[PDB]
């Protein structure tokens, strides 16, 4: 039993900056150490296979060396594409894989675009409510998304879901939704947001009334 | 042209069975090693099992020795991983992959992954509502939400895959109640609202759902 | 029996230019036959044998010679010496010496005139 140790387990980088990931055996172990890139949702890529060999197609940007039992992939400039988690492998002829590496990609403030969408009809006849809010395109990932009802501060009720990140511009989306029964929907007439982000000078709100 | 699919994927009761396919084109697969890896949700990849039809061998990992076996039907270029007494620890995407040709030391071809899902809960298929564009910039956001549905995973696509871009589809959430939700949004011109037909195409197979559904502005 | 130039890249270069199809692993191209042969490239490159690259090519890029037509397989010693140095490493790998390449099938080098072997 072969530990690949892999190190950082995250890391942030701007467009062009060199990136290095380490993956440490825990014995010596031969150069039998390959590196593969794994995007959302998709299968694993091989990147390098014996320590240093660059497998087909793969960008001039990827290297990968070895010192004593530390193997390390290079990518020599960033790119916006290169969003992904790394995982090193070991073995000859069965693996073992490092627990792997996410590659985030720094770029500049972007504040989100921000839509509310109100419960469809078709929904409201089964007794559910759900209000959706969407923050589209921003950067860095931290948000902040408060609901109110009637200007009451809603806590409980909601829950956040949000895209990895874009490969091509490098920004996040989320999407915030909040859930009430038919009954409690109808009792009040103001649907908020208010979103706070880094991009955003102010607190930017956006709202529906029932039925309007 | 060289190329592996697998299928098989879905809903399975703990100490249940399932069969994984690994559908081979461009290569003779009794003449291959191929092997399978997994990777449970949100978590990193597992070396399972492989066959090297230059050994004649076949070797499970052993976590999973004992419940998981590999046979091949060669006149359709097919591998199979049958699981047997199945566990929630076994819930996971599912990859079959080649040994690298020509010099070896990792995997060159994968297959596109199947999710296995061990579960003593049912399946439900998903409802579909609109996410309309208001009324009250000179773009405008749309979409479909996805209620209510077990197991994972649900696809959406935008006019049957002619509307791809500005497109965010996001990944499902658990509520409360057990089952999944979650929302595609898609961004536009407004002055298309009136002028554009745009419409989700949701597929659930796990309940073999589909439905396309218009999505019109209030 | 048609000669193939040899394409398998493993087996470039290892005395004779030439194999013919299929092989004794029912093998019908070389790319098949490359496929599989490849899987020893590990073994290869630790060089666990002297002997392992011409006694796998002698398999599964058999000799093709331009009139001759009887089969030549490698020498029963030739199998002998790869699997001395070869096997243990194998199964330390969690495999075996493949059943396919027992040795006692092989011919003798000179025992007979009627079944001649590859050695040398
Ligand atoms: C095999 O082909 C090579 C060219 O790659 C040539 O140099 C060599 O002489 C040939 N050997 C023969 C014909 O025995």
């Amino acid at each position: 039993d072969i530990q690949m140790t892999q190190s950082p387990s995250s890391l942030s980088a701007s467009v062009g900056d060199r990136v290095t990931i380490t993956c440490r055996a825990s014995q010596s172990v031969s150069s039998a150490v390959a590196w593969y890139q794994q995007k959302p949702g998709k299968a694993p890529k091989l990147l390098i296979y014996s320590a240093s060999s660059l497998y087909s197609g793969v960008p001039s940007r990827f290297s990968g060396s070895r010192s004593g039992t530390d193997f390390t992939l290079t990518i020599s400039s960033l790119q916006p594409e290169d969003f992904a988690t790394y995982y090193c492998q070991q073995g000859v002829y069965l693996f073992t894989f490092g627990q792997g590496t996410k590659v985030e990609i720094k770029r500049t403030v972007a504040a989100p675009s921000v839509f509310i969408f109100p419960p469809s009809d078709e929904q409201l006849k089964s007794g559910t409510a759900s209000v959706v809010c969407l923050l589209n395109n921003f950067y860095p990932r931290e948000a902040k998304v408060q609901w109110k009802v009637d200007n009451a501060l809603q806590s409980g009720n909601s829950q956040e879901s949000v895209t990895e990140q874009d490969s091509k511009d490098s920004t996040y989306s989320l999407s915030s939704t909040l859930t009430l029964s038919k009954a409690d929907y109808e009792k009040h007439k103001v649907y908020a947001c208010e979103v706070t982000h880094q991009g955003l000078s102010s607190p930017v709100t956006k709202s529906f009334n029932r039925g309007e | 042209e060289v190329q592996l699919v697998e299928s098989g994927g879905g809903l399975v009761q703990p100490g249940g069975s399932l069969r994984l396919s690994c559908a081979a084109s461009g290569f003779n697969i009794h003449s291959s090693s191929i092997h399978w890896v997994r990777q449970a949700p949100g978590k990193g990849l597992e070396w399972v099992a492989a066959t090297y039809s230059s050994f004649g061998s076949i070797t499970y990992a052993d976590s999973v020795k004992g419940r998981f076996t590999i046979s091949a039907d060669t006149s359709k270029n097919t591998a199979y991983l049958q699981m047997n007494s199945l566990r929630a620890e076994d819930t996971a995407v599912y990859y079959c992959a080649r040994y690298h040709h020509p010099f070896g030391y990792a995997l060159d071809y994968w297959g596109q992954g199947t999710l296995v899902t061990v579960s003593s809960a049912s399946t439900k298929g998903p409802s579909v509502f609109p996410l309309a564009p208001s009324s009250k910039g000179g773009t405008a956001a749309l979409g479909c939400l996805v209620k209510d549905y077990f197991p994972e995973p649900v696809t959406v696509s935008w006019n049957s895959g002619a509307l791809t871009s500005g497109v965010h589809t996001f990944p499902a959430v658990l509520q409360s109640s057990g089952l999944y939700s979650l929302s595609s949004v898609v961004t536009v011109p407004s002055s298309s609202l009136g002028t554009q037909t745009y419409i989700c195409n949701v597929n659930h197979k796990p309940s073999n759902t589909k439905v396309d559904k218009k999505v019109e502005p209030k | 029996p048609v000669c193939q130039e040899i394409t398998v890249p493993m087996c470039r270069g290892i005395g004779y230019n030439l194999t013919h199809m299929p092989n004794q692993f029912n093998h019908d191209t070389q790319d098949e036959a490359g496929l599989e042969v490849h899987q020893f490239w590990p073994l290869v490159e630790i060089q666990c044998s002297p002997d392992l690259r011409f006694f796998l090519c002698s398999m599964y890029t058999p000799i093709c010679l331009p009139d001759y037509h009887k089969p030549l397989p490698p020498c029963r010693s030739v199998c002998e010496r790869a699997k001395a140095g070869c096997s243990p490493l194998m199964r330390q790998y969690g495999f075996a010496w493949p059943e396919r390449m027992s040795c006692d099938r092989l011919p003798v080098l000179g025992r007979d005139a009627e079944v001649l072997c590859m050695d040398y």
